[PDB]
C-alpha cells in the first residue's frame, strides 16, 4: 500500500519565513495525484493543493505545490501567522486513498519564560483518598521546559503526567501544567512539594514550593 | 450556503452498532461520489469508505470491510454510515466529505480530493462507562496570582470549562485532558489574575460534561490560615 511519510514533523518558523514541506512516497503516485490539506486545532481539514501542483479555489498564492513520482513539496513563501496548523499530504492515484501523519508548522517568536505556579491538592480532593498536585507554567516559549517534582527534595520519577496547551492565537506562547498524583496516605507523609522548572528564558531553574498543611 | 452536518455518534461498547448520518444543503449532493473519513485523538486521516452519485458503486477500506455499510438517499440529500460489529480501533472523529470532481459517470467509485467537509460526529467504542468528573478547587495563595479547577475522572471525552458562566476569558487555559492509567480522563483549567482582585474579585468555574450531563460549577477561592 502507499505510504507516505512528511518530514520534518515540526517546522518553527517566523512570520514571512519560507516553509517547506516534504512528502515521500513507498510507490510512484500516478498521476502527480497528490493533494495536500490544512487542518487547524478543533477544525475539519481545508483543501490547499491537488494534482501536486494545483491552487484549490480561494487558497492564497503563497501557497504552491511541486513534485511527481515519489517525491513531492508543499511551499508557504512567506509564512502568516494563520498559517499555523498540521499539513497533511493524500494520495489518489492508487486505492485505497491514503494520507500522511501530517507535519506541524508553529510560529517562531522571541523567547519567553514562564512564570510557575504551585497547587496543593484541596482539603475536599482529599477527604477521598487521592492527592493531585498541579504546576502551573504559564506564557512561555520555545515549548520545550523540563519540570521536575521534588518531594521532600526527593526527585520524582514516573508518577506525573504533563498538558500543554496549542500555541496561543495572540501571543505565540504555550502553557503547560504538571500534576503529580500520590495517595492520600503517602501525601500526607510528607512535608515538602515542588516543581522545578528548567526553560531556555530562565538562568537558572525556578522552584515553587510549598509545606503540606502550613501557611 | 453549502453544510454538511452529521449526526449518530456516541459511546458505544465492542461488538455494538451505530448509524451516522449526514445531512447536505447548498449543492447538488446527488452529483457527487461521497465519503465518510474518520481521525482517531490526536491522530491523522483515514478514508473509511466513499459512495458514487447513483449509490450503486461503493467502496471501503479493508479495515472496515463486512463490517460497515455506506449508503445515500438523493431525495433527502443524505449519506449513512451503519457500523456493526464496532471494535476499540473504531474509535474516531468521522467525517462526512463531498469530493472535489464533479461525477463523470460510467458508474464508478473514483475521485479521491474532499474540498468540502463536515464537522465531524464522535464516535468511542469501548466497555468503560460513562462518568462523571469531580471537580476540585485550584485555591491561590502566596503581582499575578494564578487559580484554576481540577476535573477529574471522567469518561468519555469531551468535557468544557468556562469561568464565570463566560464573562472571565482572558488569561484563561483550559489544558487538554490526558488519559489516566485507571481509563478515566482528568484536566484543569486555570486563569492567571492580578494579585490584588482576589480580595475583591469572585471566581467560579462551570464544568459541563455532557455523556453524564453533569454540570457543575465550583467556586474557587483563596485559603486561609
Amino acid at each position: 500500500e502507499i505510504v507516505l511519510t512528511q518530514s520534518p514533523g515540526t517546522l518553527s518558523l517566523s512570520p514571512g519565513e519560507r516553509a517547506t514541506l516534504s512528502c515521500r512516497a513507498s510507490q510512484s503516485v500516478s498521476s502527480s495525484y497528490l493533494a495536500w490539506y490544512q487542518q487547524k486545532p478543533g477544525q475539519a481539514p481545508r483543501l490547499l493543493i491537488y494534482g501536486a501542483s494545483t491552487r484549490a479555489t480561494g487558497i492564497p498564492a503563497r501557497f504552491s505545490g511541486s513534485g511527481s513520482g515519489t517525491d513531492f513539496t508543499l511551499t508557504i513563501s512567506r509564512l502568516e501567522p494563520e498559517d499555523l496548523a498540521v499539513y497533511y499530504c493524500q494520495q489518489y492515484g492508487s486505492s485505497p486513498w491514503t494520507f500522511g501523519q501530517g507535519t506541524k508548522v508553529e510560529i517562531k517568536r522571541t523567547v519567553a519564560a514562564p512564570s510557575v505556579f504551585i497547587f496543593p491538592p484541596s482539603d475536599e480532593q482529599l477527604k477521598s483518598g487521592t492527592a493531585s498536585v498541579v504546576c502551573l507554567l504559564n506564557n512561555f516559549y520555545p515549548r520545550e521546559a523540563k519540570v521536575q517534582w521534588k518531594v521532600d527534595n526527593a526527585l520524582q520519577s514516573g508518577n506525573s503526567q504533563e498538558s500543554v496547551t496549542e500555541q496561543d492565537s495572540k501571543d505565540s506562547t504555550y502553557s503547560l501544567s504538571s500534576t503529580l498524583t500520590l495517595s492520600k496516605a503517602d501525601y500526607e507523609k510528607h512535608k515538602v512539594y515542588a516543581c522545578e522548572v528548567t526553560h531556555q528564558g530562565l538562568s537558572s531553574p525556578v522552584t515553587k514550593s510549598f509545606n503540606r498543611g502550613e501557611c | 450556503e453549502v453544510q454538511l452536518v452529521e449526526s449518530g455518534g456516541g459511546l458505544v461498547q465492542p461488538g455494538r452498532s451505530l448509524r451516522l448520518s449526514c445531512a447536505a444543503s447548498g449543492f447538488s449532493f446527488d452529483e457527487y461520489t461521497m465519503h465518510w473519513v474518520r481521525q482517531a485523538p490526536g491522530k491523522g486521516l483515514e478514508w473509511v469508505a466513499g459512495i458514487n452519485w447513483k449509490g450503486n458503486f461503493m467502496g471501503y477500506a479493508d479495515s472496515v470491510q463486512g463490517r460497515f455499510t455506506i449508503s445515500r438517499d438523493n431525495g433527502k440529500n443524505s449519506l449513512y454510515l451503519q457500523m456493526n460489529s464496532l471494535r476499540a480501533e473504531d474509535t474516531a472523529l468521522y467525517y462526512c466529505a463531498k469530493d472535489r470532481l464533479e461525477s463523470s459517470a460510467m458508474d464508478i467509485l473514483e475521485g479521491g480530493t474532499f474540498d468540502i467537509w463536515g464537522q465531524g460526529t464522535m464516535v468511542t467504542v469501548s466497555s468503560a462507562s460513562t462518568k462523571g468528573p469531580s471537580v476540585f478547587p485550584l485555591a491561590p495563595s502566596s503581582g499575578t496570582a494564578a487559580l484554576g479547577c481540577l476535573v477529574k475522572d471522567y469518561f468519555p471525552e469531551p468535557v468544557t470549562v468556562s469561568w464565570n458562566s463566560g464573562a472571565l476569558t482572558s488569561g484563561v487555559h483550559t489544558f487538554p485532558a490526558v488519559l489516566q492509567s485507571s481509563g478515566l480522563y482528568s484536566l484543569s483549567s486555570v486563569v492567571t489574575v492580578p494579585s490584588s482582585s482576589l480580595g475583591t474579585q469572585t471566581y467560579i468555574c462551570n464544568v459541563n460534561h455532557k455523556p453524564s450531563n453533569t454540570k457543575v460549577d465550583k467556586r474557587v477561592e483563596p485559603k486561609s490560615c
